[PDB]
């Protein structure tokens, strides 16, 4: 599980780095300056670029979901790699808007023993909120997870 | 024609660097160069490579192409070109399955170039070895300089010496990735190119020569970076990509920040840094070979580049 | 430990030493000085840090995005430390600087564990760097 999680995270990180890379900004800036016969070629490029963008976004979402699932499974399958809970939380906090990630944390992350989340308890508590309550919301899952951890280790 | 002349000198510097190293001088790893003499901002004159024929003219010629002569039952060059253009405005998965279908009915026949021109086994082996060394040396140097638009009509092969000659060097420094159809391959290593290397393929002479060339490039990083720095700050060197050039290249029927980014990208290449990690010469060469021969990357490429060829 | 992540270099008097290795610190190590146990232990510690670069980088990433973690310097804090009678780009730059430290990159070149340790020891014990420092740090001590 850990090996698949590391590779899936690496692929997701590479895609994320490409999106924030200066090369991507330069390529995007070329199309914006180009759009400012002539109109036919311009409207095509504004269609292929978004077609490439949606495919890249879908690939990033698939890699992110697979990495999160494998990280949860690795945590549930042993204790030697408990330190990787930081990566699982880092993906979860930075992608709180994804419904799939929040659902997997609610369905499978609640089976993870609470004592693994104690070392990073400060950051989990600092992300508590109310504006985005919901059944699949990040805040409700975070609140339920934080409460459950406080159940086992109040001290 | 000034841009071509500038690229020729870098090839001379790459040739000069390769000559002074015993590892590459023994293998005679050199780059074919032709004199370019610009005469104005609009017209110029350049050397004509006598005894050379385009690889596309030899392979996929409509009348007497290599594919037609050796594989009459396979798909014609026109048929493969038409199919790729149809799937251009389609999904990526549809593009991939079309590319595999075309490649299934299009087998490389480029290995016959040396067989029909050099009947003597001793001469044939020498020409094939020279061809493999020429491709390996040009691919590594082209990757280092970010050479792009390496389609069939931009590559010349010498009939007498079987050495590849690269022309139309206007696109460089990874400006090909900025095109509407990005260049996802560092160099051209299609099935025809690999097929002409022998039964061993990329393994053997090609891989060792690529590693030896990369070691020379890595060992001369301070020299190579300095030369490119001089070029990138030339006021008359219009190496940056513009919409007019981008649309012309792919047609169908702050300067300082960019130069610094290119220099940084060149520097990480010379140190073996590809995705933020340090890679050895062997590891970097393997990554470059894998990326060039990856069918998925070839599917995304422009049909005019003739990835299937 | 309020000051971290090279935020001391942003101070009006920059911190030119990675750590405190003054004459008193070296003198207490014995006649051998930095050579021997100190140098080997520093190399062993650096190897562990390098071997766990992905782990260390992941942890710091969680810390730097904490909304309540006020690790960045402000003019009020800078004057308080030295007194006499976009957050995202700042977060990313520290991560990149931390990443190059974990991989041995110091001035754009790849340095081994032994080479990196030697550079750190030389910088800390360099008298020229100690002279520029704030006397309240007591470099001579
Ligand atoms: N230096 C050369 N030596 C031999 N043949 C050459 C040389 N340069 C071009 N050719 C031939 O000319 C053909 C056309 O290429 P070229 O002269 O570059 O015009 P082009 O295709 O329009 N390039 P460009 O003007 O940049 O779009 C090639 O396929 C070669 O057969
Ligand atoms: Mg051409």
């Amino acid at each position: 599980f850990l090996s698949l999680a590391r590779f899936s995270d690496t692929q997701y990180q590479r895609i994320e780095n490409y999106m924030k890379s200066s090369e991507f900004e330069n390529k995007q800036a070329l199309l914006k300056r180009a759009k400012e016969r002539y109109t036919v070629k311009v409207q095509r490029e504004l269609e292929l670029d978004e077609l490439a963008l949606r495919a890249l976004k879908e690939d990033r979402k698939r890699f992110l979901c697979k990495a999160v699932e494998n990280y949860i499974n690795c945590l549930l399958s042993g204790e030697e790699h408990d330190m990787w809970v930081f990566r699982l939380c880092s993906l979860w906090l930075e992608n709180s808007g994804v419904s799939e990630v929040n659902g997997m944390m609610k369905r499978d992350g609640m089976k993870i023993p609470t004592y693994k989340f104690l070392p990073l308890m400060y950051q989990l508590a600092a992300r508590m909120g109310t504006k985005m309550m919901g059944g699949l919301g990040f805040h409700e899952v975070l609140n339920n997870l934080i409460s459950r951890i406080s159940m086992d280790h109040p001290h | 024609l000034r841009q071509d002349a500038v690229m020729q000198q870098v090839f001379q510097m790459c040739n000069t660097l390769l000559q002074r190293n015993t590892e590459t001088r023994k293998r005679k790893l050199t780059i074919c160069t032709y004199k370019v003499v610009p005469l104005s901002q609009r017209s110029g004159v350049l050397e004509w490579c006598t005894g050379t024929v385009p690889i596309g003219e030899f392979l996929v010629n409509n009348e007497d192409g290599a594919h037609k002569r050796y594989r009459p039952n396979d798909f014609s060059a026109f048929q493969c070109q038409k199919k790729m253009m149809e799937v251009q405005k389609k999904s990526f998965e549809e593009k991939y399955e079309v590319f595999m279908d075309v490649c299934q009915n299009f087998q490389p026949v480029f290995r016959y170039f040396c067989m029909e021109k050099f009947l003597d086994p001793a001469i044939w082996f020498e020409k094939r070895l020279a061809y493999t060394r020429s491709v390996a040396t040009s691919s590594i140097v082209g990757y280092i300089l970010g050479l792009g638009d390496r389609h069939v009509q931009n590559i010349l092969i010498n009939e007498q010496s079987a050495e590849l000659v690269h022309i139309d060097l206007g696109v460089a420094f990874e400006q090909g990735k900025i095109l509407p159809t990005p260049e996802t391959v560092p160099f051209r290593l299609t099935r025809d190119i690999v097929d002409g290397m022998g039964i061993t393929g990329v393994e053997g002479v090609f891989r060792r020569c690529c590693e030896k060339t990369m070691e020379v490039m890595r060992n001369s990083q301070e020299t190579l970076l300095t030369i490119v720095e001089v070029l990138l700050y030339d006021p008359l060197f219009d190496w940056t990509m513009n919409p007019l050039k981008a649309l012309y290249l792919a047609q169908r029927p702050s300067f300082n920040k960019v130069a610094e980014r290119v220099l940084m990208r060149l520097q990480e290449k010379l140190k073996g840094v590809e995705e933020g990690t340090v890679l050895s010469v062997g590891g970097q060469v393997n990554l470059l070979i894998q990326q060039a021969i990856d069918p998925k990357n070839l599917s995304r490429l422009f049909p005019g580049w003739k990835a299937w060829v």
